[PDB]
């Protein structure tokens, strides 16, 4: 509506746009998130209607905050708190440099808080990335774009097979498991947590089949005994390479024990086992973090 | 028992008395009676089995209609509209195949059009304000049946029937929080299978002592005994099939 003049266009999806926008009365800078009701002769698209509902439950530091919802016929607008920049541009901007220990370890920290949180309220994400993560100019790092997030049950059903974009993709979901949870989430963060050390994507797979055995290069091939029942799921292939575990040392070089072992956690094959975000902060990995101001 | 598991049962436990309709909203309604809503729920119920939704989504539809009309005045002729509107929403919250539009006016066989429900679908969501994801008694159910070990899946069924019914007749059910109804509705459930009762372990974690369930657990009982008389018959034609053993033609016990 008129109140808002918009200063750039920050974002796009087949959904609609975003744009950085100024509140023309109160001078507040806002995220403004325009979806098209109108190219829907279905109504308000089941992926808003997911987005607002569970962002309006989720109130904390490290989760965006959703200022507003403007309904009208033609089109919906979300309006969000403005950030800095998405972890993505962030990461490109660090390429050359590197992101200093101390601050990967404060972001792993926070994306860990807001995500323990959204599981507490039985929020799964689904599409954790480093270009749905937000950061501000004072350190902090939040959760942002529930556009795939679900409310979930205890215990949980079958929910949506896709989900969470490739290369973040867990394997249980790639191996087509009929239930899939908390975890899923987690395992994204786990790489998350290895792209930031190493200035590159772990598992930058071009296909499914791709994405798993670049996760089977690097694990090593998962076997009845590191995961009961993996033999057994919908699209495992007895026929499958069978390599061996790579060493933590090969795999994230920078990365001193306490950091090993907690991505290793992360990065569990077994769901069942896979940490949580709540026991992932209770990690010995964090005992000395500090908040740190990222340069931009 | 993963350890977000107890932090989800407190969080639902406060969000169902923030999600809670008004008790008595029906008195104040001026053209339409317990008795229209028992049969557009019931009607509900036929509309869940003809698109195999989830149950799940057929208690959120069902929060969604009693919160609007707590709010806002409807005419008969409109009552559909409204219920047709909340199935359609909880469709898209809940399913992973939300059955599309056109099919929605074609269930009402043309009462409505297209323009309608998609309005009443804006209307909805404006006076719910997209607080969409309400606890149901459905959760608490789930939630509960953990504490079987090994899983009882006839005791399953039975609580998930006698759940559906008390969806259909707002007096008293309006009364009771959906986690006492889920209380009252597992035990009764296991009762009728096992003779065995509410487990010390759910009291100590609902804090409902059987005692606590007793009221809600007599009009349930009522509920159960007379449910072959009852006019709305939907929930045990849906109960008999085998998928759920057929609990609707089980004998509810005499007494308690
Ligand atoms: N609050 C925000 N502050 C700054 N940039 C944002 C914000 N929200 C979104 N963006 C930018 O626009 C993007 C796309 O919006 P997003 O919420 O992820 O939805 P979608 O990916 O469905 O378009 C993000 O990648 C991000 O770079
Ligand atoms: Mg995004």
């Amino acid at each position: 509506m008129e109140n808002f003049q918009k200063v750039e266009k920050i974002g796009e999806g087949t959904y609609g746009v975003v744009y950085k926008a100024r509140n023309k009365l109160t001078g507040e800078v806002v995220a403004l998130k325009k979806i098209r009701l109108d190219t829907e002769t279905e109504g308000v698209p089941s992926t808003a209607i997911r987005e607002i509902s569970l962002l309006k439950e989720l109130n904390h530091p490290n989760i965006v905050k959703l200022l507003d919802v403007i309904h009208t016929e033609n089109k919906l607008y979300l309006v969000f708190e403005f950030l800095h920049q998405d972890l993505k541009k962030f990461m490109d901007a660090s390429a050359l440099t590197g992101i200093p220990l101390p601050l990967i370890k404060s972001y792993l920290f926070q994306l860990l808080q807001g995500l323990a949180f959204c599981h507490s309220h039985r929020v799964l994400h689904r599409d954790l990335k480093p270009q749905n993560l937000l950061i501000n100019t004072e350190g902090a790092i939040k959760l942002a774009d529930f556009g795939l997030a679900r409310a979930f049950g205890v215990p949980v059903r079958t929910y949506t097979h896709e989900v969470v974009t490739l290369w973040y993709r867990a394997p249980e979901i790639l191996l087509g498991c009929k239930y899939y949870s908390t975890a899923v989430d987690i395992w994204s963060l786990g790489c998350i947590f290895a792209e930031m050390v190493t200035r590159r994507a772990l598992f930058p797979g071009d296909s499914e089949i791709d994405q798993l055995f670049r996760i089977f290069r690097t694990l090593g091939t998962p076997d009845e005994v590191v995961w009961p029942g993996v033999t057994s799921m919908p699209d495992y292939k007895p026929s499958f390479p069978k390599w061996a575990r790579q060493d933590f040392s090969k795999v994230v070089p920078p990365l001193d024990e306490d950091g090993r072992s907690l991505l290793s956690q992360m990065l569990h094959y077994d769901p069942n086992k896979r940490i949580s975000a709540k026991a992932a902060l209770a990690h010995p990995f964090f005992q000395d973090v500090t908040k740190p101001v990222p340069h931009l | 028992v993963p350890d977000y598991q107890e932090d989800i049962h407190t969080y639902l436990r406060e969000m169902e008395v923030k999600c809670k309709p008004k008790v008595g909203y029906m008195k104040r309604q001026p053209d339409i009676t317990n008795s229209m809503r028992a049969i557009l729920v019931d009607w509900l119920v036929e509309v869940g089995e003809e698109y195999k939704l989830q149950n799940e989504t057929l208690h959120l539809a069902v929060n969604y209609i009693d919160r609007f009309l707590s709010s806002m005045s409807v005419l008969r002729g409109k009552l559909q509209l409204v219920g047709t509107a909340a199935m359609l929403l909880a469709s898209k919250f809940e399913e992973i195949y939300p059955p599309e539009v056109a099919e929605f006016v074609y269930i009402t066989d043309d009462t409505y059009s297209k323009k309608q429900v998609l309005r009443m679908e804006h209307l909805v969501l404006k006076v719910l304000a997209f607080d969409l994801a309400a606890p149901t008694v459905n959760q608490f159910l789930t939630q509960y049946f953990l504490h079987l070990q090994p899983a009882n899946c006839k005791v399953e069924s039975l609580a998930m029937f006698l759940g559906e019914l008390s969806l259909i007749d707002a007096d008293p059910y309006l009364k009771y929080l959906p986690s006492l109804i889920a209380g009252a509705a597992f035990h009764l459930a296991l009762y009728t299978v096992t003779g065995q009762s509410w487990p010390e372990s759910l009291a100590q974690q609902t804090g409902y002592t059987l005692e606590s369930l007793k009221p809600c657990l007599v009009d349930l009982h009522q509920t159960y005994l007379k449910a072959p008389q009852h006019a709305q018959q939907s929930i045990r034609e849906k109960y008999k099939h085998s998928k759920y053993h057929s609990v609707s033609l089980l004998n509810p016990p005499e007494t308690l």
